């Protein structure tokens, strides 16, 4: 518990990283999250959106 | 079927060249909301309702 300073500093980027990573999975009003979902199942005019 | 009792039919356990289908000079439309007729010969799923 002496050490806060130094492990929240850790903590603080590590849980930055983690939403950057989990914002991966949402969807922002797309079909899918996932990038491969879209380019397989939808043709470029309407992939592209 | 009549509209109010319209029919399910569930397909299950076969290769389907959507294809045929989407080229058949019978259909008015065919229109889709998630995937585009071009590109369901590339997809596999876990079952489908006519």
């Amino acid at each position: 518990s002496a050490l806060g300073k130094l492990q929240d500093v850790v903590n603080q980027n590590a849980q930055a990283l983690n939403t950057l990573v989990k914002q991966l999975s949402s969807n922002f009003g797309a079909i899918s999250s996932v990038l491969n979902d879209i380019l397989s199942r939808l043709d470029k005019v309407e992939a592209e959106v | 079927a009549s509209v109010y009792a319209w029919n399910r039919k569930r397909i299950s356990n076969c290769v389907a060249d959507y294809s045929v289908l989407y080229n058949s000079a019978s259909f008015s439309t065919f229109k889709c909301y998630g995937v585009s007729p071009t590109k369901l010969n590339d997809l596999c799923f876990t079952n489908v309702y006519a």
